[PDB]
């Protein structure tokens, strides 16, 4: 989302987010069902399936994003360009 | 089968390739 | 016993009339604009003409008229395209008008 | 209580039937060929994911196959009678100039509505803003023309993939059925091809209306007594 | 945006303002006009403010509020025309007439601006 | 809330993983119609692109044995009078009226082609058709 005022770009951001949502399936509701590499703009995603009670070793972000969706437990690696976007 | 559906040929219809004036001539 | 449609394909006139270029056929005016014959025939696209100049009053809706087809469809691919850019119009030489 | 039972005898019933509107009956492979359909753009014309559609090519012109085209015909009427059925909102839209009188004719007779003129941006992914706020918006679009004048696809169905709405399109050898829900492969230009559409797509809509008519004023009579 | 209800409420207190208008200047209700009511309130609101649209006016709620169409779905939300989802039906539908009337002659065959 | 990603997945997934999620309270009217008469390929976007290297369409011509006599009967003896008329389904021109009196003397069992070619000239001149070559 983009305004002049920042309160203003969170409820256009916020509003349009609600409309474009994906649907994330979820191993045993707490990870995923196989490891996954991806590269995505010069921006590699490693992440590995683990056992209950690991944890969200992944990033700041990917914890934030895997709280929402409801993943508890994967181990994310990211290499290259460090892009919040991408 | 059939026998009405399409076989394998070259074309038929094509034209012979054009030669210029000067083409089998010294 | 049911006709397929490679059978139908096969048989149809489109089929058997060959090569389009410099062949007579037979077709119908179905819209005048402005001394523009838009002649139809048994083809994808139909084909516009000019109205002769001679007894040209005769062209009219529904009149049937004699044809030497050029090409079914104008296309053609240009500098830079990745596709043959088309008129979706056919191309022929308004002969006379057929006379039964 | 009355309104499950209701559902169940009028909405659940025809979804067991393999074909409940007797829809075979209306097309068959002859009539498509009387109506051109087979005809094609030629093959440097001819778009991806059209090959498998596409019977062949006859002198530069590509050939559909009417098997395919009668299965998918099928199919599209099917579902496009289904909508009618359950009162949903037809429209019929179609960027081409030659048929837009016969086309809004079509919509006229048959209830639906049609939109054959420019299509401004906005009119399905920000139609509560322009229509209103309680604006419905249709619950099935039928393309006749999927291409613009411009001979690109459409910017109404990728709109109506947005917006979760079902798509019955008509393709020719120059068209994307990507995003199109039921893709048709058959000619778009032959005036004969789209009067045969506009006449079929109009019998499935009445028809279906007809039979909804009647199933519901039976269940009220069986209700009755 | 005005309702078809709002619009009643006003033609009433407009009727009912116009009859105790006429009792004011002592006339008959029954033949007073437009004129005559612009008159009263001319005389009892003097107003000399160049713009005319700027002094008070007492005309019929038809011509003073603007003019809006109906609502063209109902309860089951179905649009009323068939060309609805073009956003501007009646200029299309004006334009679909005017062209079935060519089709229909085509078929067939100072002071005015 | 609903999902307007067109390019992930088709609209018969996003909705029906959505109704699975709860977020979609009610299902539309047009889920239950194509879950009972699904389409023969789901609708899921793929980007075209252009075929580079040695890779060919599979479209094929469309070729007959008949092709070689209507060829040869256009190129000798030329286009006939009568004009095409492509609106009657059972219209026979004087080419296709040479190939099938062509086709008829090969069912007999003639070996030479060009006495066969010869013996459809005889044919079509003893039943009247007018053959005006080119050259
Ligand atoms: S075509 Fe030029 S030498 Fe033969
Ligand atoms: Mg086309």
């Amino acid at each position: 989302g983009k305004a002049t005022d920042r309160m203003d770009a969170f409820r256009k951001a916020k509003n349009r987010a609600v409309h474009h949502l994906h649907y994330i399936e979820r191993y045993e509701d707490h990870t995923i069902f196989h490891d996954i590499s991806l590269r995505f703009k010069r921006t590699h995603i490693k992440m590995k399936k683990q056992p209950k009670g690991y944890g969200l070793r992944c990033h700041r972000a990917i914890i934030t994003i895997c709280r929402l969706i409801g993943i508890k437990d994967m181990y994310a690696k990211v290499s290259g360009s460090i892009n919040m976007l991408s | 089968s059939n026998e009405d559906l399409p076989i394998s040929m070259e074309n038929p219809y094509k034209e012979p390739l054009k030669k210029c004036i000067l083409c089998g001539k010294h | 016993n049911v006709e397929s449609f490679a059978s139908m394909l096969r048989h149809s006139p489109l089929t058997q009339m060959g090569p389009a270029k410099d062949k007579l056929v037979i077709g119908r005016i179905f819209h005048i604009v402005e001394n523009d014959l838009y002649i139809d025939f048994g083809g994808k696209f139909h084909c516009v003409c000019r109205r002769p100049e001679v007894d040209g009053e005769k062209y009219q809706k529904g009149t049937r008229v004699r044809l030497r087809l050029l090409d079914l469809e104008l296309t053609s691919r240009f500098l830079g395209a990745t596709t043959d850019t088309t008129v979706l119009e056919a191309n022929a030489v308004l002969l006379g008008i057929q006379e039964s | 209580e009355d309104s499950t039972d209701f559902n169940d005898k009028i909405l659940n019933e025809p979804l067991k039937h393999s074909d409940f509107f007797n829809v075979k009956e209306l097309f068959s492979v002859r009539s498509l060929f009387d109506a051109r359909v087979h005809l094609g753009h030629k093959a440097g014309c001819r778009h991806r994911f059209m090959e498998p559609y596409i019977f062949g090519s006859r002198l530069d012109h590509d050939i559909i196959d009417l098997e395919q085209t009668a299965t998918h015909l099928q199919l599209a009427l099917n579902f496009t009678a289904h909508m009618a059925y359950r009162k949903g909102i037809i429209l019929f839209i179609s960027r081409n100039r030659q048929f837009s009188y016969l086309i809004e004719n079509m919509a006229r007779d048959c209830g639906e509505y049609a939109h054959t003129r420019y299509f401004r941006g906005g009119m399905l992914t920000n139609a509560r803003l322009l229509f209103g706020p309680t604006v419905r918006l249709p619950d099935l679009i039928i393309f006749l023309h999927t291409l613009n004048n411009i001979f690109e696809p459409h910017v109404a169905v990728r709109d109506a993939a947005k917006m979760n709405i079902p798509t019955v399109g008509i393709v020719d050898t120059n068209c994307n059925p990507c995003l199109i829900t039921y893709p048709v492969p058959g000619n778009d230009d032959s005036p004969l091809a789209v009067h045969l559409y506009c006449r079929l797509f109009q019998t499935a809509i009445t028809r279906a209306k007809e039979k909804r008519q009647q199933v519901e004023a039976l269940y009220r009579l069986q209700g009755q007594k | 945006t005005y309702t078809e209800d709002f619009i009643k409420k006003q033609i009433e207190e407009f009727n009912i303002g116009k009859r105790h208008l006429a009792n004011m200047m002592g006339e008959d209700p029954e033949t007073f006009t437009q004129e005559d009511i612009d008159r009263a309130i001319a005389y009892l609101f003097p107003s000399g403010l160049f713009e005319k649209r700027a002094r008070p006016v007492m005309k019929h709620p038809e011509q003073i509020f603007p003019r809006q169409r109906a609502i063209q779905w109902g309860e089951d939300g179905r649009p009323f025309h068939y060309l609805f989802y073009t956003g501007k039906q009646s200029y299309y539908s004006l334009m679909h007439d005017v062209y079935g009337m060519l089709l229909n002659l085509e078929k067939h065959q100072i002071g005015s601006r | 809330a609903g999902s307007r990603l067109e390019t992930v997945g088709s609209i018969f997934s996003r909705t029906r993983d959505l109704v699975r999620a709860g977020v979609l309270k009610e299902k539309p009217l047009w889920f239950d119609v194509y879950d009972a008469f699904p389409p023969l390929r789901e609708p899921v976007f793929q980007r075209p692109r252009v075929r580079y290297g040695k890779a060919k369409a599979p479209i094929q011509d469309i070729w007959y044995h008949e092709d070689r006599i209507r060829a040869k009967f256009y190129s000798v003896y030329g286009s006939g009078q009568r004009a095409f008329d492509l609106f009657n389904p059972n219209f026979k021109s004087t080419c296709q009226r040479f190939v099938e009196k062509y086709t008829e003397l090969q069912k007999l069992g003639e070996t030479d082609e060009e006495k066969l070619f010869v013996e459809t000239g005889k044919a079509l001149l003893a039943e009247g058709v007018i053959l005006r070559r080119v050259g």
